[PDB]
């Protein structure tokens, strides 16, 4: 075994009845001194290096071209200022084994962590020599984190995409979902995760030309779309991962969830294609009360009233479809179907959940389109028009389909740094740069709605790390009002930046006008509710720094009405799984599933301990499985108030809770206005 | 008192030869003098016949006139593994090592093998004798079962053991040892339903008895001492194999509750080396 | 009389009449003529004489069809077949 | 041509009681109505006492007369599900829904029920009929066999898997679903033996065996519509269990290798969801 | 049982040792008058029969508004004027199954025989009361059968295409790959069977923009094909049948093969793609001198040479792969490979083997491209181009799909007429009809091909049963003799109607002038070669019918010449397994596989005794399997020698031969010329 390996793994090895935490970091100076010092390319001056870099077809020219050659030997040095150390094996393991540029036949690397952060800082600044110091400072100090596509592909030649998600509508035609399949390869080639709406698909048994039970049912395209997804496995590196997002209220919603049945014969199975539900209000008032509910036809509704199934408010057009004649439907029970979810992701971690009405009670473009369907983290709700692709040489209808631009600010670096409004603004600029730098060209719903809407994803991280570490329970109300101030402040800040890009650029992101942020609707809780923290240990923790008021909400407000908001969606909260490992932190929001980490690689056993986990805070680091889901529940819910898009929130199950337990949570989730429910992760 | 215990031992024990790679043993087979190679494919080819008849006929008979479901369930099982696990393992071993021709070869001289024909010949006999409600007809065949279990394989058991406890064809050997230890349980078992029948008789009737039992050892070990002779000679282990045998007739006698018969012995120490989904109600809906 | 065989080179059937008809002409052939038409060749007398399948055997006595046999037949049933006629 | 394969799937779905925990069923169990859960008690005591033949008498009855080594130990293997696997299978549920004293009287019900009886007595009737070297007789019974294996027992499993693609009492559907698919195989099975003793036949003898098959059929299909009403006119589900009988006669006729006798209808969704190489040599390539 | 049925069941009860082949004519009796007048609908007057088919969407109104009613009368009075009565029991039954119109319930019937031929005809003709007149006259004699598609969908509003057949070229791109299966879902879609060439995809671990060792092969690709056709499998009517074909030098040719192994895994194993494989002569050579052969890589080729590795000869550039290190090949063995085809044509009858080489060296237009591959049924051998399908808002360079419109001609009710001449003309006026008529708008190659091309496929059927009719036993030289003159008198009057057509039009096919037509080396083998009967009994067939001899070829080669031709593609002789029974004909040139064909239409038995099968004529009916394949690859070779495209021709063979004899009948085949080789069938 290797030195640092087997220093990694004296962390199990009790002594005193301790674990030996402080083994970690003699893991990490082993690791660099015997694997990375030995095993990265050096050149004699950094011209050199960037001169083979960029020749050698690794980095692209034209984002290099912005600078002169003593503004990047600046930004490179002030990477290097900081003189950054990797505090745990694992962090410095996962950047130099998945995120360090390597060497074309992998032998050597060529990347260290303030080489690909420089980089990526001089690509988001754009021939800015101060805002690619002030990234290098965002980035080194870890603060801020660019999503994997973004901190991976930001200024090399071979690349994917930036985008991390690409959300696609499917309108009920061939040709549509011809197009859905091409778009869906395309967008699989370039690296990020597709999630397609299918609830405008008919039904199995519907018509095709008037000819009745044609449709083989959304069933087919999800095996159509589990093939391409398949096939564009992006080498086999990383599997061709995809998403397939149905209403609740389609008639194919049982064989949508048969698909992800153990049981389930190979004839309907789909492998590659994750499932979400969507689920309206309207469903859950007809569990509630146990009356028998109706699952209709999407294509006889769409005949009937001129309009798709999932374009319509199902709260009040459900009855309108019950009582029509020629609208086909089906009995079902909706407490069996509830039921039946809660066995399927007990059973698999399947459907995602959404709850289409807690994502469109707060959606601030509801006159664009109402959020239909999530994507395959199940924490992007965005506004998308379906895009009716007509036949060849006949003009399409390009309508607008979502795309991630993400990234995460670390809790913990970003309030010991006491720069939430810092961070939150340069992390908004680097997300603005990575959205209009993005030109897809076969995407063309994705392209247009990248233009258009101007949407970014701002997450964060390390919020169980930053409340453990500063002893406080993840369940504790202390960590929830910690929670609602600090997002608050991110919702603030984010919410200012937009307004002074749009300011600064004079335009908005299209249909701005009718959006929430221009009637003020939006801005109603923040002008009338308080958010500073109401426990004395928690607005400790934010001393130093200028915590919004009622005021200072109403003066935003009033500079978004006057200026205008640069991006449509400002903050979702995704996964951040490997890349959390890279900037020390624990993954999302959510809470640790284990305290330390038995992760296999190889032939070695290697051990990660959450970050700042000791002694001291041993308990406040509670496992996420111990963990009561109805006050981690209460916790996204508090963080979900100040995101505008979705949260990822995986549920963390243990082996004897049932099903029942499973819904219950679910309904609090929906009770307490979760929008979205990423996983059910059984211990 | 026991039935219970016993199928719960027995599924317990449950296994299949493909569980157990046999490739490993190509070498030290290769490796094997000719006469080693040929005594060995003989033996197991004895045991593969007491196996199919005990499997097609002995235990499924047995089953048949014992009272009790779970008596009849453990019968039924015990019966399963002679013929669908133990007699076609022997094959799995066979198909490994040898060409077709010499297994060919071997089955045709089980057939024409006086003394494994004589044996066969005795203990089906015994079988097929049974008459319903019948308890000393049943109890003659379960003596008969009993003494094929516990001392008739073991001229057999003698050679894969003898090479298993030198290091040699380990993954034979380990089949061997999970159909011993399958074999070591049924004889056991059927002891016990034998002394449960002889329980019941009269002093002279169980006098008579023990005279069929020893009669009947007696007339099996004459022949086995033939049997092993023929196989052994030719390897240079005729009288090793004969005091494991006499070891194993005394175990026979002990499982039916009788007295050992043969005086103790050395036996070679390589062999003793080779041994929920709960419904919503109307609460879960307010908070 | 006359046995005669409808047969085709690539019936199998036909190929194990063969020698039948052989030995039965050693035994036979002074009382029995044997004739044999391939119906590959001679499609118009297999069909004037409704040849369904081969080998058929038909006992001819004087031009006219008196018994009739289809499939593979051992030279004693044969025997038994055209002694009927002699 | 078929016993290994058989063979294979059959080992490789071997499965225990145990695997299945079943407590949690009763938290759907309470919610059932008196009828509901009547007809179920019902149900499965005619499932468990027609099993219980097939483990004592039908399977071992065929090992007995088939010929063939490897026929045998399939055979064995089948017998060895039915009495060690599914009879405890169906014990353990009964244990789990119902105290000792209401088991004991449904049993006493089913027991003395006309419609169970005449079903029951009309199958042991054939397997007690088969006679030593007799292939029509062997025939018959392997007739009556494939009848309760692949038809017989399915206005049984009809309510299992009514409830199991409900989403209620799926511990116990789900073993019943595991039971079910054993004696699909079984019937297949036996189908392919009967099959070849019907092959062997003259064509007189072949029309003869037919219409027997087809008159016991129809004895047993007009019993069966009785049991049926007996049992699910209180739940009102006779007319659909109706359609999966005759679809599941038509399944049993196809195992014999004879064709289907009703005609197609669709099933309950509920229950659905429940449910010579010659290498060239040259001068091939030159004409 | 019905009474027809009973009827028909009676052929095989023999009295006097004869079959009852009288009862077939009792039986389709029985079959009328109990069922089909009694289902028949029926109108006051023809007047109200076309305003109800019109107005219930059952008929086209434009097609038939070029006639004004008294002509459509006519035509129809001239249809029943032949007073038509089916010889056969299945005939009836076929049609009156498959093509005859019923209602929307598929309760009654609503056209007759005559009806369907009178519509058929009246779309031929296009507002032409005499040609629609000739067109009913050919058809009721049953002398020319319009494909399945085009009998059954001429004049029909809920239809799809006249088209049989669609080949299209697969470019090596994932634009191309995604347009490629949208393509074949709109096509099938339209009820066509389709062709793919995935000769051009690049092999299995090759290199996708510098990122080596990535791609899936073409195997990826027959997947998304397969779940493309299952998807697009026309509702459930008749499952989506497609066909991929590959060079056998293509290095993914064993994964290609292994698709069709029982053994072979659900991840790699198609079921609705029918696989063809492309053997040039080049194989051929290196399996008959047992040298070690070589597939390539095609991506490795068009990097070194500009051209795809099927755009090239491989007779030509073998040795130049061979010799160049920057192709990159893997060793086989090339009898090995033969072996291996052998044994799987024997298993499963696949795959579809295309001899390239004596595709080419025959063919008409190797200026605008050879033949890479054929269709479905492997007996559409024509020029085509790969379309360059690039990114959205980005234009396409449209290439050349194959489209084919099918025709047969009954050998039987054609040489009883004594003509050929007008059959065949009106043959040829009926595909170019359908051919102008047929626009696809979601594949812009097929169209763009069909415009430019022109081409159609006259085939032939009954030859078989014309022989035995005649007492020619298939296999006799006779057989031969009379295939040879008829087919060079339908190749004459084919091309002659052709030249017709351009000179009428004054146009010819695009790119005509670089065609063997053109230049006269089409012609060169018939002014040399005379192709009258060299059996006076095969000459007496032809009385009273004018055999083109030698000047009569020398004139029309001039009047081609002078006025040019038409049709790329005139001649392909189709299978027509489905419309033989209607027309009471021998499936196409094959020899018939049984005597009395025994079929299972519900729970009764329907026996199909071969057309004109009697006692008489009862050894004339050889079965196919046994008869020597030699001598049907020598009839088929005779045939092949007039027709410009394929035949499908398939292998009957009996389970006593091995795979050595399949191989020795394939390089037999090879030999004689035989362009293509359709099924391995074993009885
Ligand atoms: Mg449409
Ligand atoms: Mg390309
Ligand atoms: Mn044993
Ligand atoms: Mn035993
Ligand atoms: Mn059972
Ligand atoms: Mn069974």
């Amino acid at each position: 075994v290797p030195k640092w390996i087997q220093l990694n793994n004296e962390i199990m090895i009790q002594k005193d009845g301790k674990f030996q935490f402080d083994k970690d970091k003699e893991a990490v100076h082993s690791y660099f001194v015997d694997y990375i010092n030995q095993n990265t390319v050096f050149f004699h001056n950094l011209k050199e290096k960037l001169d083979y870099l960029v020749e050698n077809q690794y980095y692209e020219e034209e984002f290099l071209s912005l600078y002169s050659f003593e503004d990047i030997k600046e930004v490179f040095k002030t990477a290097y200022a900081k003189k950054f150390r990797f505090p745990s094996f694992m962090s410095a393991f996962k950047f130099y084994n998945d995120y360090a540029l390597k060497t074309n036949d992998k032998k050597k690397i060529l990347e260290r962590y303030e080489d690909r952060i420089s980089i990526v800082a001089l690509f988001f600044a754009n021939g800015d020599t101060e805002k690619a110091k002030e990234y290098v400072n965002l980035m080194i100090n870890q603060e801020y984190q660019p999503s994997t596509p973004t901190f991976l592909n930001a200024g090399r030649k071979r690349r994917g995409e930036l985008v991390s998600c690409f959300l696609l509508e499917v309108n009920d035609s061939l040709n549509d979902i011809s197009r859905a399949i091409d778009i869906s390869m395309q967008l699989s080639k370039l690296g990020g995760g597709v999630s397609l709406n299918l609830s405008k698909l008919r039904a199995k048994g519907e018509a095709i030309k008037d000819v009745e039970n044609a449709t083989k049912g959304v069933v087919g395209v999800m095996k159509l779309l589990d093939n391409a997804f398949r096939y564009a496995d992006q080498m086999g590196q990383r599997q061709g991962s995809g998403a397939a997002y149905l209403n609740i209220f389609h008639r194919d919603i049982n064989d949508f969830l048969d698909t992800k049945k153990i049981s389930a014969d190979e004839d309907v199975r789909v492998k590659t294609l994750s499932i979400g539900v969507v689920i309206p209000d309207k469903f859950v008032e007809l569990a509630r009360e146990d009356k028998a509910a109706y699952v209709f036809y999407p294509h006889t509704i769409y005949k009937e009233y001129g309009q798709h199934m999932d374009e319509m408010d199902m709260n009040e057009m459900y009855d309108k479809f019950v009582d029509n004649p020629r609208v086909k439907k089906e009995k079902i029970n909706p407490r069996k179907l509830l039921e039946k979810l809660a066995m399927l992701r007990s059973e698999s971690g399947y459907p995602y959940i959404m709850f289409q009405d807690n994502v469109n009670k707060v959606h601030a473009n509801n006159h664009i389109s109402k959020v239909k369907f999530s994507n395959l983290c199940s924490e992007v709700l965005q506004a998308s028009q379906v895009s009716s692709y007509t036949d060849y040489d006949e003009e399409d209808e390009i309508g607008l389909d979502i795309s991630c631009n993400l990234g995460s600010l670390n809790i913990l670096n970003v309030m010991e740094h006491k720069s939430i409004e810092k961070t939150v603004k340069l992390a908004t600029d680097s997300l603005t740069h990575v959205s209009e730098t993005t030109d897809i060209r076969n995407a063309p719903a994705v392209r247009r709605a990248n233009k258009a809407m101007k949407s970014i994803g701002l997450g964060a991280m390390n919020l169980h790390g930053y409340l453990a570490q500063n002893g406080i329970a993840y369940e504790s109300p202390e960590a929830r009002d910690f929670a609602n101030t600090f997002f608050m402040m991110v919702n603030f800040y984010s919410i200012q930046r937009s307004a002074e890009i749009a300011k600064e650029k004079g335009e908005t992101f299209d249909q701005y006008e009718g959006s929430t942020y221009a009637t003020g609707e939006y801005f109603d809780k923040y002008v009338s509710t308080d958010f500073s923290p109401k426990y004395e240990k928690i607005a400790n923790l934010f001393e130093g720094m200028h915590i919004p008021t009622t005021e200072d909400w109403k003066k935003l407000k009033a500079f978004v009405a006057e200026h205008g908001m640069y991006h449509s969606y400002r903050l979702c909260i995704a996964p951040t799984g490997s890349i959390s490992y890279v900037q020390s932190s624990t993954a999302s929001v959510m809470p640790i599933m284990e305290r330390i980490e038995e992760r296999t690689y190889g032939n070695s056993k290697t051990y990660y301990p959450m970050p700042g986990l000791a002694s001291n805070n041993w308990f406040f680091y509670k496992e996420a499985y111990d963990m009561d889901m109805f006050k981690v529940v209460d916790m996204i819910a508090t963080i979900q108030q100040h995101i505008d898009q979705g949260i990822s929130f995986t549920l963390f199950l243990k082996d004897t809770m049932t099903t029942r337990d499973l819904n219950r949570i679910d309904l609090y989730a929906h009770h307490r206005g979760i929008k979205t429910i990423y996983y059910a992760r059984t211990k | 008192d026991f039935t219970q215990m016993f199928y719960n031992q027995n599924v317990k024990q449950f296994w299949l030869p493909e569980e157990i790679a046999l490739n490993g043993d190509l070498l030290t087979w290769k490796y094997l003098g000719k006469n080693e190679q040929d005594t060995y494919m003989k033996v197991l080819a004895g045991l593969t016949l007491l196996d199919t008849e005990q499997g097609n006929t002995g235990m499924p008979i047995v089953a048949e006139h014992v009272d009790g479901h779970q008596r009849k369930a453990v019968l039924n099982f015990m019966a399963m593994m002679e013929n669908a696990v133990h007699a076609k393992s022997y094959s799995n071993i066979f198909m490994t090592l040898a060409p077709t021709e010499t297994i060919n070869e071997v089955f045709e001289w089980v057939k024409q093998n006086k003394y494994l024909q004589k044996k066969a010949q005795m203990i089906v006999g015994l079988y097929k004798a049974i008459q319903k409600d019948d308890e000393i007809s049943l109890f003659k065949a379960m003596v008969a079962s009993v003494y094929l279990e516990s001392f008739l394989f073991y001229s057999g058991f003698y050679y894969p053991l003898y090479f298993y406890g030198q290091g040699k064809l380990m993954q034979s050997g380990e089949i061997i040892n999970l159909i011993l230890r399958d074999e070591a349980i049924h004889g056991v078992y059927v002891g016990l339903l034998a002394q449960e029948i002889y329980n019941k008789q009269t002093e002279e009737k169980k006098a008579e008895l023990r005279e069929f039992a020893i009669d009947l050892l007696n007339q099996l070990y004459e022949n086995e001492l033939e049997y092993t002779e023929d196989l052994y000679d030719q390897v240079g282990l005729s009288h090793d194999v004969k005091k494991f045998i006499r070891y194993n007739a005394n175990k026979a006698l002990m499982n039916l509750g009788f007295d050992p018969y043969f005086e103790e012995e050395d036996i070679n120490p390589i062999v003793l080396n080779g041994l929920t989904v709960e419904p919503l109600k109307d609460d879960d809906f307010y908070f | 009389v006359v046995l005669a065989d409808f047969w085709a080179p690539w019936c199998g059937p036909c190929k194990m009449i063969a020698p039948v008809l052989e030995e039965l002409d050693q035994e036979m052939g002074d009382k029995l003529k044997i004739v044999k038409i391939d119906v590959d060749e001679n499609q118009e007398t297999a069909g004037k004489y409704g040849v369904m399948s081969i080998p058929t055997l038909l006992v001819l006595k004087d031009g006219e069809v008196v018994e009739t046999s289809v499939g593979f037949k051992p030279k004693e049933a044969l025997q038994e077949l055209v002694n009927k006629h002699l």
